[PDB]
């Protein structure tokens, strides 16, 4: 199952509903006047992230939930130091 | 500086930070670090308990001849790495066990077997919020004179390490 | 053993998974899931290539180390109308604003 | 970047905190809105945080006393309750939800310790229950006394007063403090008082086995409401509390008069019977040590009586002695299960009974 992840400028995006509740924030959006039907599909909007910035976020909530060292694939995170302030925002935020 | 007590509590603290960085591995055995590091690349390093009673912290990473283990000392409030390493730095002893880590991933990154230390392995995906403030203080040091919340700037101060 | 994709197309964008050694095929039935559309109404593209539905992910260049989760590997999606395909348009995420003079 | 202030955004937000606290329909858009609205003002002004609670304060003060005059508009005790209720179900439900938008409020000054729900329960503490409430109570107890009678009512009244006192509580050490001594007191001693009168008036009018059926049924129902009624889903064992007042009114009161009937009833093997009572006796304490030897006084008595009975063949043959006790033992082990349900306690009860009759019936003796 699914949720829809709006940027500011008109972008989805569309991220497994288990990895993008890794934010609280997100999770509280998707309650009481945010609720969902019980097969509708969920979307969230976001009025003050942009694309470049709300796309790394779902790159991140996938990064942390695979998150291994036991693979042969040592994990890492790397972020453009042109996006790390607006980012830096995005997850205050979204608090994660 | 040098005191029972206040030895005891710089101690204490930076001792304390050490678990808010991510490495720290607590009771890994030998065989388990060997495990996580046997593959990975020279410099990648983690920090664990060591069942000596002298020292407190073992720092475990990849070397030429593979993992290896070696002691992290504590004395005349200063924190050294192992004795046996011929170390050749303009900076031997410091204050946070943190702040040792961190000058020597700097220098090394950038007699035998050769010793370095690059990327820590962490215990957990660190927060984005944490991940970030990594990568702005790689890319300078003068905080404050940035685009950022008064706020945001504070949880910028509470940690000046690159790794 | 998985590769970590990120399907596109008209400002729509899908962080998903597969196995390295799945198919093509099975890829477009994962789309089929997502966007209520059968995998003949698709057309999957890469590096501006059309993708075989036989070929498996890694065959294509999808590998474990170049799909990572830190950096999906993008795979172009595009529809059909009524009888042929719309072309394979993708729309840029926003820029990243210039980077301040204290961080260079 | 232009500098977005509080008084450059509340004008937006506010009108939306407003329907949130009136439980009015607010789009996904404005709640999504919002939780961004908040964060920027709260970040970005300096003072923005401390304003944003100050406003707030004020906004719900005032929707409070709009609340608190529809309320306190009733004369009639029966129309404050009905009215108090509505105008709570309401409110208690918007504190889960009005809170969620300002936890950036919280980490610059959880839900549940949410400063904003506090300070919501705590607002509609000093206008509508701090005063009100004792009328709530007593009224509401009122209410329960008429369903033990036969009347039912929308349940929702005298929960809604639970939900009040367990909630809109303000000790720091102490949750339920205003709960237990009000709320809970007060249905403990309304039910106690209730059944000690209630209790002997169908002991006198009825049979001590009917009764029986009844403290029964009673225990039965008494702790089913005493369920939907009092705090649950805290952790504090007020059902249990209740419970041991119900047993202390409806049968340890009146064990004397119950275990009167045991030794009768135990000869007529009134398994069914027996079975009432010892789920009774069971739940007083040392209510089943009088049973245990009423039985097992029963047994050495039956059972040399069956003996002696039957001496006339038992002592010329060492096969029908035998069977005699095996006869007694297959007819004793019978009673303790369908009646006693085989407790533990009473099985010793019977080996130790038995084994004393297995001494007793000897016949035969020869000696050097």
């Amino acid at each position: 199952m699914y949720v829809k992840l709006i940027s500011s400028d008109g972008h989805e995006f569309i991220v497994k509903r288990e990895h993008a509740l890794t934010s609280g924030t997100i999770k509280a959006m998707l309650s009481g006047p945010g609720q969902f039907a019980e097969n509708e599909t969920n979307e969230v909007n976001f009025r003050e992230i942009p694309s470049h910035v709300l796309s790394k976020v779902c790159m991140y909530f996938t990064y942390k939930v695979r998150y291994t060292n036991s693979s042969t694939e040592i994990p890492e995170f790397p972020i453009a130091p042109e996006i790390p302030l607006e980012l830096l925002m995005a997850a205050n935020f979204l608090d994660c | 500086h040098m005191d029972p007590e206040f030895q005891a509590a710089r101690l204490a603290k930076a001792l304390r930070e050490l678990g808010q960085t991510g490495w720290y591995w607590g009771s890994m055995t030998v065989n388990e670090a060997k495990e996580k590091l046997k593959e990975a690349p020279e410099g990648t390093f983690l920090i664990r308990d060591s069942s000596h009673s002298d020292y407190l912290l073992t720092i475990s990473v990849k070397t030429s001849a593979g993992p290896t283990n070696l002691r992290i000392e504590y004395q005349d409030g200063k924190f050294r790495l192992d004795s046996i390493i011929c170390v050749k730095s303009k900076l031997k002893q410091f204050d946070s066990v943190v702040h040792l880590i961190d000058y020597y991933v700097q220098m090394c990154k950038d007699g035998t077997v050769h010793l370095y230390l690059t990327k820590p392995l962490y215990t957990s995906a660190p927060s984005l919020q944490h991940l970030c403030r990594l990568t702005i203080n790689k890319c300078t040091g003068a905080i404050w004179g940035l685009p950022l919340p008064t706020r945001l700037k504070d949880y910028l101060e509470e940690y000046k390490f690159q790794v | 053993m998985d590769v970590f994709l990120m399907i596109r197309r008209h400002k729509t964008t899908i962080f998903t998974d597969a196995k390295e050694s799945s198919t093509v095929f099975e890829l477009k039935r994962i789309v089929e899931g997502i966007l209520k559309r059968p995998p003949e109404e698709q057309r999957l593209y890469k590096d501006d290539q059309l993708l075989d539905d036989g070929k498996t992910l890694g065959e294509c260049g999808f590998t474990s180390q170049t799909a990572r989760p830190q950096a999906p590997a993008t795979v172009g999606l595009a529809f059909r109308a009524d009888d042929t395909f719309e072309a394979l348009r993708i729309e840029p995420f926003s820029s990243p604003p210039e980077l301040p003079d204290v961080m260079k | 970047k232009g500098s977005l202030q509080f008084e450059d955004k509340w004008d937006f937000m506010r009108p939306i905190v407003l329907k949130l606290l009136r439980q009015e329909s607010v789009t996904k858009q404005q709640w999504f809105d919002l939780f961004s609205d908040v964060h920027a003002v709260c970040l970005w002004d300096d003072k923005g945080p401390a304003k944003i609670h100050q406003a707030l304060k004020e906004d719900i003060l005032e929707f409070i006393k709009q609340a608190q005059a529809r309320v306190l508009s009733h004369q009639d005790d029966t129309a404050l309750l009905k009215a108090y209720i509505v105008e709570w179900r309401k409110f208690f439900t918007q504190c889960d939800i009005l809170p969620k938008p300002f936890c950036q409020l919280e980490i610059t000054l959880n839900v549940e310790d949410s400063i904003v729900r506090k300070l919501m329960l705590d607002t509609w503490n000093e206008s509508i229950f701090s005063n009100i409430k004792n009328r709530l109570q007593d009224s509401a107890m009122k209410l329960v006394h008429a369903e033990r009678l036969g009347e039912a009512f929308d349940s929702q009244l005298v929960i809604g007063v639970r939900e009040s006192y367990v909630n809109l509580c303000s000790n720091p050490e102490d949750k339920l403090q205003i709960y237990r001594d009000n709320f809970e007191k007060a249905y403990l001693d309304s039910t106690e008082r209730f059944y000690r009168t209630q209790a002997p008036s169908y002991l006198q009018q009825n049979g001590v086995q009917n009764y029986m059926k009844y403290a029964d049924a009673k225990l039965k129902e008494e702790e089913k409401r005493a369920l939907r009624y009092l705090e649950t889903r805290r952790e504090c064992n007020s059902v249990e509390a209740l419970m041991e007042c119900c047993v202390n009114a409806l049968v340890t009161s009146f064990k004397e008069t119950i275990l009167a009937e045991c030794q009768g009833m135990i000869k007529r093997n009134e398994t069914e019977k027996l079975h009432l009572m010892f789920s009774l006796m069971d739940k007083v304490p040392n209510g089943i040590e009088p049973m245990l030897k009423d039985l097992e006084e029963h047994i050495i008595s039956a059972g040399l009586a069956d003996m002696v009975a039957a001496a006339e063949t038992i002592t010329t043959d060492s096969e029908k002695y035998r069977e005699q006790l095996d006869t007694l033992f297959n007819r004793f082990s019978k009673l303790v299960k369908e009646a006693f349900q085989d407790d533990p306690r009473f099985l010793t009860a019977r080996d130790k009974a038995y084994k004393a009759v297995v001494n007793d019936a000897t016949i035969f003796k020869l000696e050097v």
